[PDB]
RNA sequence: UCGGUUUUUCAACCGGAUCUUUCCUUCUGGCUAACCUGUACUCCUUGUGGGUGCAGGCGAACCAGGACUUUUACUUUGAAAAAAUUAGAGUGUUCAAAGCAGGCGAAAGCUCGAAUAUAUUAGCAUGGAAUAAUGGAAUAGGAC
C-alpha cells in the first residue's frame, strides 16, 4: 500500500522539476494536497493546478513555473510547539529567510510565518524551497 | 455488579447508622440511603429501584470521591465487585520526538448498581483505599460503540 | 517533454492507453442491442458477457464467452446503443 | 525520618526574603505560627535586613525583649515570629506602623503607615464552621477565629479585624467587579477588578483579574484576596500602586531618574 | 499487492461517471428489484445475480438504477446468505483442499495452498466479526467446515 | 392555485407562476393529466449580468423524478409565454451543518445532506436531462477556484445561448465560477 | 510637535463579528443592558443632532439549576516547575570570578534596589478545531 498520499505527490512533484517537466499528474490526491498547493501558489512556486477531480478520488494535474527547487514532506507529522519551530527551520530549509516550512495547524494549513504571525503552531507537514 | 441473592451471607448485610422503623409501616417499607456523589455524576434510578447492599458503593456506601477521575477500557470482570480497567497512553520519549504506547491496568470497583460488561468505556473516580489494589470505583458506564442492543446473529 | 496538456488528451493518444490509465477513468466496453434471425424485438448482451446468453423465450445461443470479448454465433446484426 | 524540622538552611529558605545566601549558612526558620511557612515573614529576616534597624541576631533579640516591638495586638518576645500578609507592626519607638503588604513584584516592601489605617487588619475568610452549643465562627487566613459574625459571610470573604478586640467591624462580599489582591504564584502583589468567576468541580477554583493596563491574569482563590469596591481600596498600596509593569517600562523608569 | 504470491496485476473492472442514467438502457428500476428478488429466490450469490443481469438485462450498475447495492437489497428483504458469499466460498475451497488431503497426504504443495487459504479466511472472518456480521467466536476447521458445507 | 401550486403563501413571482402552469394547462391531453403531481415552492428571477434574465426555481426532493418524467416540452412553454427569461428547476436541498469540536451531535448527518456532493447534484440538476461527463476545476495564480464542467456533443442544442445564464445562476447560488465545455 | 505624538490617503498581516442558501449544548428563569421597539412628546439650529422614561418584545453581559454531552491525540494561552546553579538584567568586588549590594546630597538624609526568561514531558484549566484515529440512525428499540 501507498500509506501517505501527500508524500507521493511531492515526490511526483520533485521528479517533475528534476527532469524540468512543465506538468505533473498527482494519482490519488485531494484536501490536504490541494491546500499545499494553494500554499505554494499563494507564494508562486506553482504555476498554476488543475485537477480532474472526477467521481472517484481526485486527479491532480499541476502547470509549474520551475522555479521551485524542492519540497519536502516529513510523514512522522511532529507535533512542533512555538520555539522548536525555528530549529526546524534551521534543519529543513536551505537559506536563513527564503522558503516556506508547511503546518497544518488548528488555524489551518499554512507556511511557518504565518503560522508565527497567528501564533499558532501545529504539526509539521512538508515544506518548500 | 453482582445482582440478586441480596442478604444471603455469613453476616447479615445492614446498611450502618441508618434504620428502618419496624413498629409503622408506611409507603414503600423499606429506606435505603443514597448520596448524590457530585461532580455531575448522574445516579442510577436502578441502586434506588434495586435494593442490594455494598459498603463500598460510591452511592449507598460510606465512600466519598474526591480526586481525579481517569477514563479507560473494561477489559476483566472474571471477579466480584471488581473490574480491570486498562488505561491507555501516549508516552512521548525526548530522544526521538515520538510517542510510545504503554498499558495501565487500573483495578477497580464496580457498584451492584451498575450493569458493566467486557470491553466498554469507563469513567472511574479516586476514592478511600478500599482494597490492595482497587483505589477506584465505576461512576459511568456508556454504550459500547453506539449499538445498544442490536449485536445478533445472521438471516 | 517541455509542456504535454494531461487534461486535453488527443483520440488516438487515449486508445493507445488502456481503460484506467486515462485521464477520465472509462469502460472501453460498448455493450449491444442484438437482432437475432429467429426473434423480431432487440435485447441486450454484454461485449464480456461471462455466462451462457438467451435471447428471448427459446434457448438460443448468442454469445460464446472466451477470453475477453464475445464470439457472436453465427451472424447477427447490432449497434452500441 | 523520626519527627518535625527545627534547623533551616539558607538557601532552602523561601525566595521574597532575599537573605545572603553566601554570609550565614541557616536562615531563620519561622516558628509556629498564623501564616504557612512558604507565605509567612519572621521578624528578624524583616528588622535586620528590610529596615535596617539591627545588623546581628543579638542586636534582634534586644530590640525583641524589650518590648518595643508589637505586631497586630501583643509583643510576641520570641525572635521568629511568623507574620505573614495584612499584618500589622506597631513599634513603640516613634510609632513607626508598618502593615506587611506584597509589592509589585513580589516582596514584603516597608510600607510606612500611620495610627489611622494601622488599627485594623484585612483577613480572608477560610471556613465557616458551626461549633460547640451551635455557635457560627469565622476563621480568619491568620489562623485566627472569630465567635459569632455576619450570617452572610461566606468563603473567599474578607473581614475587618479591629486588633483591640477580636471582633468585625465589617466585611467585602466576595463579588465579580471588585478590586482585589494576589498574594501567590507566578502573578504576585498585582492589583486588579476580578472580570469572571471559574467555579469548577473538585478542588482549584480559579478567577480572571484585569488591571488598570488592560491586561488579563488568571488565579487561584487560593491566593486571591479581596480589598474592596473597585476604585477605592481599604488599604494603602506601595509605591507604583502595585501594578505589576513590563520589564521595558521598568528600563525606561531607571533610564528617566537619573536625578541626584 | 494480489496478498500472497508475488505478481502486481493490474486487472481491474472499471466503474464510469454519472451514477443516475445510461438512459437508452431502460426499464424501470422496480422490475429490477423484483429480478433480483426472483434470482435471490431460485438460491444465487449476489456477485451471480449480478452477472446474470449483464448477461441479459438493460442494467448497468444496480448502485446507479436504484438506490442500493444487490446486497443490501437482499438484507432489506431478508434473503441474504447465512456467510457472505466470499467467506462462503473460501470455506467450500478449503473443504475441497482437505478432502483432496485426506484422499493423498504427501502433496505438500497443496498443504502449503491449505494453509494459506486459511489464513486468508481468518483474516477475512476477524474484519466480518469486527463489522457485527457475524456472531462472535467463528471456527474455521475440519469440526465446522464439513459441517457448513453448502 | 395557493394551495395546488404554492405550497407556502406569499409573492407576485409564485403567483405568476401558478397563472403560467394553468395556462399551460389549458392545452388539454398530453399538457394536463400528465403533470398535476408538482408543486412549485421558491422561485427567483435572478439575472446574468448586462442582459437577460434567469427564472429559477425550486420544486420538492421527494419528487424530481416526476419532473424529469415530464420536463422539457414545458420548460420550452414556460420560455416562450413569460418572455426571454430562462427557465431552471432545481431541488430545495438542505445542507446540515458541520458537527463542530461542541455543540449536541445530534444524529450521524447524512453524505447526501452535505455542501459540496449536494453542489454537485445541484449542478447536475441545473444543467437539463444533457449530463455531465467530467468536474474539472481550475485554481487560478491568485487563489479563485473556478471549475470546468464538461458536456457530451450529444444534445446540446437544448440549452447552447443558456450557458453564460446557467453559470450566473450558479454564482448566485454559492459564489463558485463555473464554465461550461464540449470536446471535439 | 516641544528625539517622541495620532488622525487621514494607502499597503500588508492576522484577529474577532456577520447574515449568508448554513446556528451558539439547551432551557428552567434570575437580570436583563440595549433597542425591532413607542408610549406622551419634545430641550432645542427648518430635523432621525439629543434621551430621561414604563404596559407587547434581543439573550449571553454572567448567575445556579438541571438535562446530556462521542471521545481523545495535538497545539496556543494561562497556572505550575522550592532555592542554589544555568541564561540574563542593574551594580566600578582597584578590575575579574565575585557577591547582592550600593549609589547620591548641602556630604546636617532622602530613595532605586536585589529583575525576568526557560527548565519542556505527567496531571490542571482555557483558545483553536486543520491534521490523526475514534463513534453516531439499518431488523430503526432512530430523531425531534
Ligand atoms: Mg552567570
Ligand atoms: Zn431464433
Amino acid at each position: 500500500t501507498r500509506t501517505s498520499v501527500l508524500a507521493d505527490a511531492l515526490n511526483a512533484i520533485n521528479n517533475a522539476e528534476k527532469t524540468g517537466k512543465r506538468q505533473v499528474l498527482i494519482r490519488p490526491s485531494s484536501k490536504v494536497i490541494i491546500k499545499f498547493l494553494q500554499v505554494m501558489q499563494k507564494h508562486g512556486y506553482i504555476g498554476e493546478f488543475e485537477y480532474i477531480d472526477d467521481h472517484r478520488s481526485g486527479k491532480i494535474v499541476v502547470q509549474l513555473n520551475g522555479r521551485l527547487n524542492k519540497c519536502g514532506v516529513i510523514s512522522p507529522r511532529f507535533n512542533v510547539k512555538i520555539a522548536d519551530v525555528e530549529k526546524w527551520t534551521a534543519n529543513l530549509l536551505p537559506a536563513r529567510q527564503f522558503g516556506y516550512v508547511i503546518l497544518t495547524t488548528s488555524a489551518g494549513i499554512m507556511d511557518h510565518e504565518e503560522a508565527h504571525r497567528k501564533h499558532v503552531s501545529g504539526k509539521i507537514l512538508g515544506f518548500v524551497y | 455488579s453482582t445482582e440478586l441473592t441480596v442478604q444471603s451471607e455469613r453476616a447479615f448485610q445492614k446498611q450502618p447508622h441508618i434504620f428502618t422503623n419496624p413498629k409503622a409501616k408506611a409507603n414503600r417499607k423499606t429506606k435505603r440511603w443514597y448520596k448524590n456523589v457530585g461532580l455531575g455524576f448522574k445516579t442510577p434510578k436502578t441502586a434506588i429501584e434495586g435494593s442490594y447492599i455494598d459498603k463500598k458503593c460510591p452511592f449507598t456506601g460510606l465512600v466519598s470521591i474526591r480526586g481525579k477521575i481517569l477514563t479507560g477500557t473494561v477489559v476483566s470482570t472474571r471477579m466480584h465487585r471488581t473490574i480491570v480497567i486498562r488505561r491507555d497512553y501516549l508516552h512521548y520519549v525526548p530522544k526521538y520526538n515520538r510517542y510510545e504506547k504503554r498499558h495501565k491496568n487500573v483495578p477497580a470497583h464496580v457498584s451492584p448498581a451498575f450493569r458493566v460488561q467486557v470491553g466498554d468505556i469507563v469513567t472511574v473516580g479516586q476514592c478511600r483505599p478500599i482494597s490492595k489494589t482497587v483505589r477506584f470505583n465505576v461512576l459511568k458506564v456508556a454504550s459500547a460503540t453506539g449499538k445498544a442492543n442490536k449485536q445478533f446473529a445472521k438471516f | 517533454v517541455l509542456v504535454q496538456d494531461l487534461l486535453h488528451p488527443t483520440a488516438a493518444s487515449e486508445a493507445r492507453k488502456h481503460k484506467l490509465k486515462t485521464l477520465v477513468q472509462s469502460p472501453r466496453s460498448h455493450f449491444l442491442d442484438v437482432k437475432c434471425p429467429g426473434c423480431l424485438n432487440i435485447t441486450t448482451v454484454f461485449s464480456h458477457a461471462q455466462t451462457a446468453v438467451t435471447c428471448e423465450s427459446c434457448s438460443t445461443v448468442l454469445c460464446t464467452p472466451t477470453g475477453g470479448k464475445a464470439k457472436l454465433s453465427e451472424g447477427t446484426s447490432f449497434r452500441r446503443k | 525520618a523520626r519527627g518535625p524540622k527545627k534547623h533551616l538552611k539558607r538557601l532552602a529558605a523561601p525566595h521574597h526574603w532575599m537573605l545572603d545566601k553566601l554570609s550565614g549558612c541557616y536562615a531563620p526558620r519561622p516558628s509556629a505560627g498564623p501564616h504557612k511557612l512558604r507565605e509567612s515573614l519572621p521578624l528578624i529576616v524583616f528588622l535586620r535586613n528590610r529596615l535596617k534597624y539591627a545588623l546581628n541576631g543579638r542586636e534582634v533579640k534586644a530590640i525583641l525583649m524589650q518590648r518595643h516591638v508589637k505586631v497586630d495586638g501583643k509583643v510576641r518576645t520570641d525572635t521568629t515570629f511568623p507574620a505573614g500578609f495584612m499584618d500589622v507592626i506597631t513599634l513603640e519607638a516613634t510609632n513607626e506602623n508598618f502593615r506587611l503588604v506584597y509589592d509589585v513584584k513580589g516582596r514584603f516592601a516597608v510600607h510606612r503607615i500611620t495610627d489611622e489605617e494601622a488599627s485594623y487588619k484585612l483577613a480572608k475568610v477560610k471556613k465557616v464552621q458551626l461549633g460547640k452549643k451551635g455557635i457560627p465562627y469565622v476563621v480568619t487566613h491568620d489562623g485566627r477565629t472569630i465567635r459569632y459574625p455576619d450570617p452572610n459571610i461566606k468563603v473567599n470573604d474578607t473581614v475587618k479585624v479591629d486588633l483591640a478586640t477580636g471582633t468585625i467591624t465589617d466585611f467585602i462580599k466576595f463579588d465579580t467587579g471588585k478590586l482585589v489582591y494576589v498574594t501567590g504564584g507566578r502573578n504576585l502583589g498585582r492589583v486588579g477588578t476580578i472580570v469572571h468567576r471559574e467555579r469548577h468541580e473538585g478542588g482549584f477554583d480559579l478567577v480572571h483579574i484585569k488591571d488598570s493596563l488592560e491586561n488579563t491574569f488568571v488565579t487561584r482563590l487560593n491566593n486571591v484576596f479581596v480589598i474592596g469596591e473597585p476604585g477605592r481600596p481599604w488599604i494603602s498600596l506601595p509605591k507604583g500602586k502595585g501594578i505589576k509593569l513590563t520589564i521595558s517600562e521598568e528600563r525606561d523608569r531607571r533610564r528617566a531618574q537619573h536625578g541626584l | 499487492g494480489r496478498m500472497h504470491s508475488k505478481g502486481k496485476g493490474m486487472s481491474s473492472s472499471a466503474i464510469p461517471y454519472s451514477r443516475n442514467a445510461p438512459a437508452w438502457f431502460k426499464g424501470s428500476s422496480d422490475g429490477v428489484v423484483e429480478q433480483i428478488i426472483k434470482y435471490a429466490r431460485k438460491g444465487l450469490t449476489p456477485s451471480q445475480i449480478g452477472v446474470l443481469l449483464r448477461d441479459a438485462h438493460g442494467v448497468t450498475q444496480a448502485k446507479v438504477i436504484t438506490g442500493n447495492k444487490i446486497l443490501r437489497i437482499l438484507k432489506s428483504n431478508g434473503l441474504a446468505p447465512e456467510i457472505p458469499e466470499d467467506l462462503y466460498f473460501l470455506i467450500k475451497k478449503a473443504v475441497s483442499v482437505r478432502k483432496h488431503l485426506e484422499r493423498n497426504r504427501k502433496d505438500k504443495d497443496a498443504k502449503f495452498r491449505l494453509i494459506l487459504i486459511e489464513s486468508r479466511i481468518h483474516r477475512l472472518a476477524r474484519y466480518y466479526r469486527t463489522v457485527s456480521v457475524l456472531p462472535p467466536n467463528w471456527k474455521y476447521e475440519s469440526a465446522t467446515a464439513s459441517a457448513l458445507v453448502n | 392555485p395557493q394551495a395546488k401550486i404554492l405550497s407556502q403563501a406569499p409573492t407576485e413571482l409564485e403567483l405568476q407562476v401558478a397563472q403560467a402552469f394553468i395556462d399551460l394547462e389549458n392545452n388539454s391531453p398530453e399538457l394536463k393529466a400528465d403533470l398535476r403531481a408538482l408543486q412549485f415552492k421558491s422561485i427567483r428571477e435572478i439575472e446574468v449580468a448586462g442582459g437577460k434574465k434567469a427564472l429559477a426555481v425550486f420544486v420538492p426532493v421527494p419528487s424530481l423524478a416526476a419532473y424529469h418524467k415530464v420536463q422539457i416540452k414545458l420548460t420550452r412553454e414556460l420560455e416562450k409565454k413569460f418572455q426571454d427569461r430562462h427557465v431552471i428547476f432545481l431541488a430545495e436541498r438542505r445542507i446540515l451543518p458541520k458537527p463542530s469540536r461542541k455543540s449536541r451531535q445530534t444524529q450521524k448527518r447524512p453524505r447526501s445532506r452535505t455542501l459540496t456532493a449536494v453542489h454537485d447534484k445541484i449542478l447536475e440538476d441545473l444543467v437539463f436531462p444533457t449530463e455531465i461527463v467530467g468536474k474539472r476545476v481550475r485554481y487560478l495564480v491568485g487563489g479563485n477556484k473556478i471549475q470546468k464542467i464538461l458536456l457530451n456533443s450529444k444534445d446540446v442544442q437544448h440549452i447552447d445561448n443558456k450557458l453564460e445564464s446557467f453559470q450566473a445562476v450558479y454564482n448566485k447560488l454559492t459564489g463558485k465560477q463555473i464554465v461550461f465545455e464540449i470536446p471535439s
